[PDB]
RNA sequence: AGUACACUACU
RNA sequence: UAUAAUAGUAGUGUA
């Protein structure tokens, strides 16, 4: 029967877990890829924007 | 029965009623009747080309030209920078600003006023009234020139002793003959006209 | 709408007719109409059209709605004064249909709704229903009557109410830090218990 | 002074940029 | 009728409301907007007698009680009170100010489409930009927008750079800017016209740009009309490859090789599609059994000579091809019709658009398009794939040539015809930007009517109801105004020669296959009777509110404001024009005319009259005024010229000041200033121009 | 169109308390509305208003 | 870029579950007068299966606090009243509110747009028919049940729910008709006109388009588990759903409906149609919860188009009515009645401290002088549809005056049956 | 996968 | 005199 199975959101532990995944998410993702971007939407629509 | 009805207007008669009237777009044909011209927009002025007009130490025509300086709020030309004005000298040899700036109108402006409304989001309403006589476009015009130039006499006394010190003075003959020595550019420009 | 462009145009021709043979003239009626909200020009003639390639009238009927509007919210409480400017008179087309619904006062649904209201109200229902504005000397015979009889109840109801505004404290339901607190504590029970 | 202080510099500066690409007792003397 | 009656509730409240306030000896006003459930109530309240708690307790009271007396209840969880902000249907009002929330709108950037081609979705998506736009949006994130709105369909259709259909190496094209958009290219516009024509601002975009860089410089600076007139001065050699390749398109793909520059009435951009690479689907013909109607398709068709009962009644009565009947036979033979196409009988079975998105993904490098068409467009195989598709095209434009006639040709069916592209192409070319200035204050204002000129009194179905007969008076129709408009329509048709065109493309493919092709003459039928209701279709009336920083009221300052608009998200410009803008014309007319300098003359005159009496001393007002008429020019015109054109004319009383300081004003100016301004006079002595009455008595 | 014109019906509006003047107003307005209109079509055509 | 790599990316309902609600909650938060946390403990309800549903609600919970503590923050900017039109208006553009989602300071404006976007980040068709279908049952059988159990009585003074002020409803649509119908003379002929009355029913719009729509009989055949669910319900009521147009199509064929005025014919079946059916679906919409859709058969849209089209010509007379207004409109009206209260808020207390401000050119003078106040109460009524007295509608057809005897008969009878759906 | 109010696309 | 018009399909916003 159960019921729909959800994380305590007002747990500190949980929001602290929450946050740390955030900021680790951050850490990694915020670092330059180390390549000129060159794509379609820069390439085409530069100059207007 | 028939008669000749009186025309309410004539030419003689406009022509001595305007005597105390020197207004090109306001006339008075009649005894309190008035002709006007419609308004429009200052922002056009921009779409006029011809010579310089050279009328003391003003030239009328950067006047047209000049966007800063066209607003009719008196508060927004008294409060204006000696840059916009600096495009406006056209001097060749005149001894006073009074006697440049006599070639401006003299008429009173308009003002915005403010005032507070007193409700519970507290907001201030502006409006624009007709001013008194001591606020006109001359009256701003030389409020402006001596308070901007008076920050600038104080911000280029080199010399100790003042602006009008003989060794400032030849720093300053120094300085304009290496600015017409040199190419022009519009910093140099602005600080000749200065 | 063009209907009194067509009318004019006919008494026109027929009254101009007549007298062009006998000027040797061809009299053509130009005929220039503006729509005042979706301003666009339907000039009748195609030769008139012919004589003028392009025509850009620019023009902007606002100022004049405005002033209608104004109008009618001050005038928009007097009858008399919408009888004064109303087209026309009252008026209904052919009845949809020629004959009515007998069996709608035996509906179970209406016999509730009858005897849920009190007898004079009843009474006022019914005799509603049978109401004809187009056999009636006056369409709003029915209306005002109803309105009439109501008017006590209403006005006592409304000053009531009136009286009520000096009834009331000044506390209102603010939200502040308390009540949001209150509500995360109940809201976290619920969901837990859900 | 804040008004001019950044005019004056840039007069300076383009000045001084000017005369190279085209290649005190000042104030007493005087 | 439940927001009648939510409206009487809230009417109601207002005399709780004035009543109550009458009692403190204060003013109030209540403007209560209701919709179906969601109600905005503002009031305004000025009273000394006691502080706001108590009345905003009052109210809220009130306005619970008052939703409860009609029945109805305040949703008071989902219902709050601001000093300023208004919210009635997810549009607010801040103070004044109105307020949307456009991002939404751009959300929509990468929604569902039709999924039909690389043309459609993209125009599809770019609505989502213009509607966007529509609610104060800034330029930048428009811009972003439409370039997300072409990155998503190019990925749709692999056509992304460096994939199997990009075209750039296929077409004489530096980038996809250059190539049309219809041929898989990007849109190059400014986003006013993107904004305002929607989607064609290419080709009108690409032609002002030939105009401004092939036109003499003497006839750089007047209208558009005057500078397409030049095109015959014009040199085909000078032209650059892609400029050949984008005229050769819209020469043969776009228009039609029976044009002549001497034809002085022909087709609109409204009246052609653009779609030319459409892709082909194979798809699963559908249950549809439920459906009685297409159970009785199917036994017509089973029936033996079923088919062409129908066809010839259609063909009979072509005026139920682009509208309704108006009885029950009708009717039935419509919808019998209408299960005969493909496209109908795939949208009544079930749609998903991601099956769909996910099937053109999928069906990208299979040979979709049927190039014979194509080939049709131009001087007279199978299922082919895009790149091929580009090659045959590329093949087929080698052979063809370009001429001062067809540059002519497109220049007069492509912004002659429109009056609405005639004024697009005249702000693009006189713009004029002022002082830059911060949005302070935005306003709604809606969009006018570009096309003034009105030649068709009636609905469109009415008129083509009629023209399928041969008899003005139809059931609802005025027999003149239907004689009139008919008279006109027929015009139209021999001038344009539809007729003409459509009889020998149904001879051609009698003489081809040699049996009679009905459907091809429905379809052909179809064509032209849409061709005429786009011609007749006299106002669509449309509601189109834009967010602007002033308010617009006539078309100029609408365009004007749109302009200063639509080119820097930090401030916005004042823009005023050269040249009068507008060309009085109507839509498949070619305007060979351009509009006088009169506005232009008024507005200098103007603007020196008031400049000289607000900035120059009394006594040497009228010295400028000489000075200014004998050496000066107002927009490249000599101001002399303009005083010579108010002097030799008939609106000399509009500036009666300016002619008597110059002379000129000779009386006569004064009869009629006089006669205009007069009226009746009462004092018993009623005077009036040159009517006085005496009454004694 | 004239702004003297548009105080002096307001004002006349604002002034008025009577039914039987309210018709006249609108009367007024609307031929001011033909007279604006024909004017400027006048001016549009160049011909004498 | 950290919360838009989440919120674009989100495709489940624990973030559809936040997106909505933090509209309400931040708002009310914000506002002056609103029950906060009545919808706090009723109706939030936060759906928290990931760590970013967790940290998204620390952020709205944090935002509601913020919301009350900064909502005096918002000032106006100084109005440029011309007297002709109103320019330089609105909100300041000051960044000192805090903002939501991550830190740093915004406008007001862009404090209403990270309030109000965050609800278009969710993806329209998230939901699961299996389990929408039993919850969008399950409400309509509770209200429909509580209705029966609990409300007993239509009319009453002291403003119960789910009930109606008798005298006071009937004065007020007295006054409100009377003044809708002596607004426009011709009222009868522009409904027979616009509506396309007088015309053939094949040229309406609504009756020709290819939307579904209900049919009741013996359809067993076509439909065929159903073959069990015929066999284990005596009861069973069978239904098939159609299109519009092959509806009228069929109608018309088996000549139920001909080409004659569609007024007349709707009429008829205002009384020849007796009982009425309606089946409802998911809408599919981007809320935590999903919205019931009814469609019901071809006479009721009929009946249904002629009532509603009745009281549509009179909406349009309305000024108070926005229904009627046609589409984006609305924004353009909302700015006109806005434009109005700050000139009737300036005129008012200029006009009445006019002797206060004479005197001042002192504190107990600025106290004494009369204090402008402005409210706007937006707001949302509860189960429109659902919680509504049906009968009061009774009144609005027999005080018609623009209807015949015959006609307010048929009208009523077909709202009769109507109430026994 | 409905009622209404729109706007935009394609034939 | 602020009122007559409305093809099909698809998408979007709104209640
Ligand atoms: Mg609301
Ligand atoms: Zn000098």
């Amino acid at each position: 029967v159960s019921k729909p199975k959800i994380l305590d959101f007002d747990d500190a532990n949980m929001y602290l877990a929450s946050l740390t995944m955030m900021e680790q998410s951050k850490k990694i993702l915020s670092k330059s890829n180390g390549l000129k971007p060159d794509n379609f939407i820069l390439n085409e629509f530069g100059s207007r924007i | 029965a028939e008669v000749d009805g009186d025309q309410r207007i004539l030419i003689r008669s406009l022509d001595y009623l305007n005597n105390d009237i020197f207004s090109l777009s306001r006339i008075k044909v009649g005894l309190d009747e008035f002709a006007t011209i419609k308004k429009a927009h200052f922002s056009k002025m921009v779409s006029f080309e011809g010579p310089p007009i050279k009328t003391g130490l003003l030239d009328l025509t950067e006047l047209m030209k000049s966007q800063d300086l066209l607003n009719l709020n008196y508060d927004n030309i008294r409060n204006s920078n000696l840059i916009s004005f600096s495009k406006l000298i056209c001097c060749e040899g005149s001894d006073n600003i009074n006697d440049g700036l006599e070639f401006l109108s003299d008429d009173p402006m308009n003002f915005t006023e403010g005032e507070a409304i007193h409700s519970t989001p507290i907001f201030n309403i502006y409006y624009s009234k007709r001013g008194e006589r001591h606020m006109t476009y001359r009256n701003a015009i030389k409020l402006l020139i001596e308070r901007e130039t008076k920050i600038f006499e104080e911000a280029f006394t080199f010399s100790e002793n003042g602006f009008i010190s003989p060794e400032n003075l030849g720093c300053l003959e120094a300085v304009v003959s290496l600015i017409k020595l040199l190419k022009t550019n519009e910093w140099s420009t602005v600080i000749d006209k200065c | 709408s063009n209907e009194s462009s067509v009318i004019t145009y006919d008494k026109y021709y027929e009254l101009t007719r007549d007298i062009s043979d006998r000027l040797s003239i061809p009299i053509e009626i130009v005929i220039i109409r503006i729509d005042p909200v979706s301003r666009d020009l339907h000039i009748n003639s195609d030769r008139f059209k012919e004589l003028y390639p392009t025509i850009v009238v620019d023009i902007n009927f606002n100022q004049f709605f405005d002033l209608k509007q104004l109008l009618y919210e001050k005038f928009g409480d007097d009858e008399e004064f919408l009888l004064k400017v109303a087209h026309g008179d009252f008026t209904l087309t052919a009845p949809w249909c020629k004959t009515g619904c007998p069996e709608f006062w035996k509906h179970p649904i209406y016999k509730e709704f009858k005897m849920s209201m009190p007898v004079p109200e009843r009474r006022l229902f019914e005799e509603s229903v049978k109401f004809n504005a187009y056999e009636s000397e006056r369409w709003n015979t029915n209306l005002v009557k109803i309105r009439e009889y109501t008017k006590k109840d209403y006005s006592e109801h409304i000053s009531k109410s009136a009286k009520n505004i000096f009834l009331a404290s000044g506390f209102y339901k603010q939200p502040n830090k308390n009540e949001i607190s209150e509500g995360w504590t109940l809201m976290v029970e619920r969901v837990q218990d859900q | 002074i804040p008004p001019w202080n950044v005019m004056t510099e840039n007069f300076k500066k383009k000045c001084i940029a000017l005369i190279n690409s085209k290649f005190s007792e000042f104030t007493k003397l005087m | 009728t439940s927001s009648y009656v939510h409206s009487c509730a809230m009417s109601v409240y207002k005399e709780i409301l004035k009543e109550a306030i009458t009692l403190l000896d204060g003013s109030i006003l209540v403007n209560s907007l209701v919709h179906s459930d969601d109600n905005q109530t503002s009031i305004t309240i000025v009273q000394d007698k006691m502080e706001n708690d108590k009345i905003i307790d009052f109210a809220m009271k009130e306005f619970e009680r008052a939703c409860l007396t009609f029945g109805c209840q305040a949703n008071m969880k989902k219902t709050y009170v601001t000093n300023c902000i208004k919210e009635f249907v997810s549009l607010f009002n801040l103070y004044g100010e109105p307020f949307s929330i456009y991002g939404r709108f751009l959300l929509t950037s990468v929604g569902d489409c039709a999924y039909i081609g690389p043309y459609e979705d993209l125009a599809s998506r770019i609505s989502s930009a213009q509607t966007a736009i529509k609610h104060g949006c800034p330029p930048s994130l428009a811009w972003v927008s439409i370039a997300i709105s072409h990155w998503m369909t190019s990925l749709t259709y692999n056509m992304l750079p460096g994939q199997s259909n990009d075209p750039i190496d296929y077409f004489p094209a530096e980038n996809r800017k250059d190539i049309p958009i219809e041929l898989n290219g990007v849109l190059d516009a400014p986003l006013s016209m993107i904004s305002t024509v929607g989607l064609e601002s290419g080709n009108l975009y690409f032609l002002i740009k030939l105009l401004s860089k092939y036109t003499p410089v003497m006839q750089k600076r007047e209208s558009v009309v005057n500078q397409i007139a030049e095109v015959k001065n014009w040199k085909v050699e000078d032209l650059t490859d892609n400029e050949i390749f984008r005229l050769k398109i819209l020469r043969y793909l776009v228009l039609d090789a029976e044009m002549d520059p001497s034809d002085i009435m022909g087709e609109t951009s409204d009246m052609r599609g653009r779609s030319i690479l459409t892709p082909r689907k194979f798809t699963t013909a559908g249950s549809l059994r439920k459906l009685y109607s297409f159970s009785k398709y199917q036994d017509r068709l089973s029936s033996p000579g079923g088919m062409v009962e129908l066809f010839t009644y259609l063909l009979e009565k072509p005026e139920l091809l682009v509208t309704k009947g108006e009885d029950m036979k009708d009717y039935m033979e419509s919808v019998i019709f209408r299960y005969n196409s493909k496209r109908f009988k795939e949208s009544l079975s079930i749609q998903n658009p991601a099956q769909l998105f996910i099937e053109q993904i999928l069906f990208s490098h299979k040979p979709v398009i049927d190039f014979s068409g194509i080939r049709d467009k131009y001087i007279n195989l199978g299922k082919v794939t895009f790149t091929e598709a580009y090659r045959l095209l590329m093949r087929d434009l080698s052979s063809l040539e370009l001429t001062n006639d067809d540059i002519q040709v497109i220049y007069s069916y492509i912004i002659l015809n429109d009056p609405m592209m005639i004024t697009i192409a005249n702000t693009h070319i006189l713009s004029i930007y002022g002082s830059p200035q911060r949005r302070m204050g935005m306003s709604c204002s809606t969009m006018p009517e570009f096309r003034n000129l009105k030649l068709i009194h009636h609905s469109p179905a009415l008129v083509l109801r009629a023209y399928s007969k041969n008899n003005p008076d139809i059931q609802g129709a005025d027999p003149t105004e239907m004689a009139r408009d008919l008279v006109h329509l027929k015009e139209f048709v021999e001038n344009t020669n539809l007729e003409e065109k459509m009889k020998v493309r149904i001879a051609m493919n009698e003489a081809e296959k040699g049996q009679r092709d009905i459907v091809f003459e429905l379809k052909e039928m179809t064509r032209f009777y849409q061709v005429c209701y786009e011609y007749v279709k006299s106002t669509e009336h449309k509601i189109k509110v834009f967010i602007l920083p002033a308010k617009s009221y006539t078309t100029t300052d609408f365009c004007s404001l749109m302009q200063g608009n639509l080119i820097k998200d930090k401030e916005w410009y004042t823009v005023h024009y050269l040249k009068q803008i507008l060309s009085g014309g109507h839509k498949a007319i070619m305007q060979h005319n351009a509009t006088s300098e009169q506005n232009i003359a008024f507005e200098c005159f103007k603007l020196i009259t008031h400049f000289a009496d607000s900035f120059i001393d009394s006594l040497s007002r009228s010295a400028f005024l000489q000075l200014i008429i004998d050496e000066f020019s107002y927009k490249d015109v000599k101001v002399s010229k303009l005083y010579d054109i108010i002097k030799n004319g008939y609106n000399r009383t509009d500036f009666i000041p300016l002619l008597f300081r110059t002379g000129d004003l000779r009386q006569a100016d004064l009869d009629k200033y006089d006669a205009m301004k007069s009226h009746e006079r009462v004092t018993l002595t009623i005077t009036g121009y040159n009517r006085s009455i005496t009454i004694i008595g | 169109m004239d702004y003297q014109e548009y105080q002096q019906f307001l004002a006349r509006i604002n002034t008025a308390r009577d039914a039987c003047v309210a018709k006249d107003i609108d009367v007024d307005l609307l031929m001011a509305r033909k007279d604006y209109f024909g004017r400027e079509l006048c001016k549009s055509l160049n011909i004498e208003y | 870029m950290n919360f838009s790599i989440y919120t674009s990316l989100s495709i489940t309902k624990s973030v559809l579950s936040l997106t909505e609600p933090a509209r309400y909650m931040i708002m009310n938060s914000l506002a002056i007068s609103s029950n906060v946390k009545d919808y706090i403990a009723e109706k939030f309800s936060p759906y928290t299966k990931t760590l970013f549903s967790v940290y998204m609600t620390r952020l709205i919970k944090n935002a509601c606090f913020d919301a009350y503590d900064q909502r005096q923050r918002v000032q106006l900017r100084d109005i440029y009243l011309s007297d002709y039109d109103i320019t330089q208006k609105g909100i300041k553009d000051n960044r000192e509110l805090t903002s939501i989602w991550f830190p740093g300071s915004v406008t007001l404006k862009e404090y209403l747009t990270q309030i109000y976007l965050p609800f278009y980040f969710n993806a329209k068709g998230l939901h699961e028919k299996h389990h929408v279908m039993v919850d969008l049952a399950k409400t309509i059988l509770e209200i429909e049940c509580e209705q029966r159990e609990n409300i007993k009585e239509i009319w009453s003074t002291n403003c119960t729910k789910q009930t109606v002020n008798l005298k006071i409803l009937i004065h007020s649509l007295c006054k409100n008709l009377l003044a809708d119908t002596s607004r426009h003379n011709h009222l009868r002929n522009r409904i027979e006109n616009r509506n396309n009355f007088r015309r053939s029913i094949t040229t309406i719009s609504t009756f020709t388009s290819s939307k579904s729509c209900l049919k009741i009989g013996d359809f067993r055949k076509e439909k065929e588990n159903y073959e069990m669910l015929r066999n284990a319900m005596p009861n069973y009521t069978d239904y098939i759903s159609t299109k519009v147009f092959d509806r009228l199509y069929e109608l018309l064929d088996k000549k139920v409906l001909t080409d004659k005025p569609v007024i007349e014919q709707i009429m008829d079946m205002m009384i020849d149609h007796k009982k009425f059916y309606f089946t409802f679906f998911n809408k599919g919409q981007k809320t935590s919860k999903d919205r019931e859709i009814f469609v019901g058969e071809y006479e009721a849209k009929m009946c249904m188009y002629a009532v509603e089209r009745i009281a549509k010509e009179r909406c349009k007379l309305n000024p108070d009515e926005m229904i009627s207004e046609p589409g984006d409109g609305k924004l353009k009206v909302l700015e006109q009645k806005s434009e109005q209260e700050i000139r009737f808020l300036v005129e008012t207390t200029r006009q009445k401290n006019r002797e206060i401000d004479e005197a001042i050119e002192i504190e107990k003078l600025s106290l004494g002088k009369a204090k402008g106040l402005k409210m706007e109460i937006n707001a949302d009524m509860s189960k429109w549809s659902a919680q509504d007295v049906f009968y009061k509608y009774f009144w609005l057809i027999a005080l018609d005056p623009i209807l015949y005897p015959q006609e307010k008969e048929r009208i009523l009878y077909f709202m009769c049956n109507y109430m026994d759906k």
